[PDB]
């Protein structure tokens, strides 16, 4: 014979609990990647982005190593 | 059902071989005892509201974890509160009933927001059927008070928190409580009820204000939502022969897409009407009713004439075949009533609370054609016929026409 249902209350805050939030952790990860890719794409034109980030990527990085010949540069 | 006693409370249990137990608390608190009109219905709807140890919310959430169900209803004689659960969860349900009887908070907001609105939806759903209305109106005419009180709370007469609290003070007492356990080990229930219901007041037996008096008459409930007619005959001396007579006269078909071979069933041929004879024993008085519903007032009127003729014809002569058919249909009706949990609880509830021994379906008396015809004769020759018309009342029959 059972006298009482068997349960506990999990910690919660603002209607969130750890079981639920843990399911969404991967999703935040992917959104972070999306935001990262997007942000980087938006500043791909910025010379510093090319110099410090994009030109350092192996193989692909030579896409962003471009020199104007001294003969063609007024400045 | 082994009847016993546990700490002043009458406990009946029958062990079985099923994973499902039904535990019912039967209260002597039906509408014949209602201090104020509708208070028994309101008290029924107040069961499993907030108690001091456990809120309504907490109860419902825990009930869902056991997968249990809750059923409540009010009759003229009882309030029945039934829980259905897995056998092993018995202690929880006993304790929950104890909390309800000992420690219900009865808060004004519960009455206004929770209890009264649910009671109102309950009644509106029942009244969607005009036959319900007709049979209720017939009891009102026949008995006036007591058995004539409405079962259900209505808007025109509001029940107050003080009304319900007072009624509960009387009803929720060792003297007015019976516990009925279907598929419950009887020794285990007695032990649990004995510990849980020990501190419940003793109280006193609730009684009907006034003796049951019988009256004839007419009720003409004008609705726009269907048509029905009850022809009732108040009985001063309730006898078991009226069950046999109700089943004999019959009315519903025993077979799909058919009329039926019963006299009342055969009264509906050529019409989209249905008919049902019922007998209501209330111990000290009874009611024999024939209710006819349909969409056509003209057809109802037509059937109503044939219905009273059928009763007169029965008073003349029943055949042996017909008497045997009545025994068979009545034994069956008794059996299925003792099986259905709602009706079962109230049957044993009556035996425990009053003292009316249950008639086992296998002990249902066989009435000779003489005894049946004599019963129908008394009814055809009644000095106090009741007729309740519902719907287009201008087009339905009157008592003096029947
Ligand atoms: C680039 C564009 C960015 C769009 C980012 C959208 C992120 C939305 C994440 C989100 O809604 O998480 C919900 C989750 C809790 O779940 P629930 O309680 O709503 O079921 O919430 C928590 O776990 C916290």
């Amino acid at each position: 014979y059972v006298k009482k249902p068997s349960y506990k209350i999990v910690p919660h805050f603002l209607g969130f609990n750890i079981p639920t939030v843990s399911k969404w952790i991967p999703i935040f990860g992917i959104w972070g990647a999306a935001a990262g890719i997007g942000a980087l794409f938006l500043i791909e034109g910025v010379p510093r982005t090319r110099q410090d980030i994009l030109s350092k990527i192996p193989i692909i990085g030579e896409h962003w190593i471009r020199e104007i010949p001294a003969s063609d540069n007024p400045f | 059902f082994s009847t016993a006693e546990a700490a002043g409370v009458k406990v009946a249990a029958q062990d079985g071989q099923s994973p499902i137990s039904d535990l019912s608390v039967v209260l002597r608190g039906g509408s014949r005892y209602a201090t104020v009109p509708g208070v028994s219905h309101i008290l029924e709807k107040f069961a499993f509201q907030n108690t001091v140890p456990k809120s309504a919310l907490r109860f419902v959430r825990e009930l869902e974890l056991f997968g249990g169900k809750l059923y409540t209803h009010t009759t003229r004689e009882h309030i029945v509160l039934r829980t259905q659960f897995l056998k092993q969860d018995l202690p929880y349900f006993v304790d929950a009933f104890a909390n309800v009887l000992k420690e219900t908070k009865f808060q004004q907001f519960e009455l206004t927001e929770r209890v009264a609105p649910v009671a109102e939806l309950d009644l509106l759903k029942r009244e969607s059927d005009p036959a319900f209305t007709a049979l209720e109106a017939a009891h009102e005419v026949a008995f006036r008070t007591g058995l004539g009180n409405s079962v259900y709370a209505q808007g025109y007469s509001p029940v107050t928190l003080e009304d319900v609290k007072e009624f509960a003070r009387q009803v929720y007492a060792k003297q007015n409580v019976a516990v009925v356990g279907n598929n419950v080990v009887p020794a285990d229930l007695q032990q649990l009820v004995g510990t849980a219901f020990a501190d419940l007041q003793e109280g006193s037996k609730v009684t009907q204000a006034g003796t049951t008096t019988l009256h004839g008459g007419e009720a003409r409930v004008r609705t726009s939502t269907g048509n029905a007619l009850t022809i009732a005959l108040p009985i001063a001396e309730p006898k078991p022969v009226y069950h046999a007579l109700a089943s004999f006269l019959g009315g519903p078909a025993s077979m799909p897409w058919s009329v039926g071979a019963s006299p009342l069933a055969q009264a509906t041929v050529g019409t989209h009407t249905s008919v049902k004879a019922t007998y209501h024993n209330y111990g000290d008085a009874g009611l024999f009713a024939i209710t006819i519903k349909g969409d056509s007032p003209a057809e109802i009127s037509q059937v109503a004439h044939k219905a009273v003729q059928a009763l007169k014809d029965t008073g003349a002569e029943v055949t042996e075949e017909q008497a045997a058919r009545a025994y068979a249909k009545s034994k069956f009706a008794a059996a299925e009533a003792f099986e259905n949990p709602d009706s079962s609880a109230s049957v044993i509830g009556m035996e425990l609370l009053s003292g009316v021994s249950r008639i086992a379906p296998e002990n249902v008396q066989k009435f000779t054609p003489a005894e049946l015809s004599e019963a129908a004769a008394q009814l055809s020759a009644s000095a106090k016929p009741v007729v309740a018309a519902v719907g287009q009342v201008h087009a339905l029959p009157f008592a003096d026409e029947l």
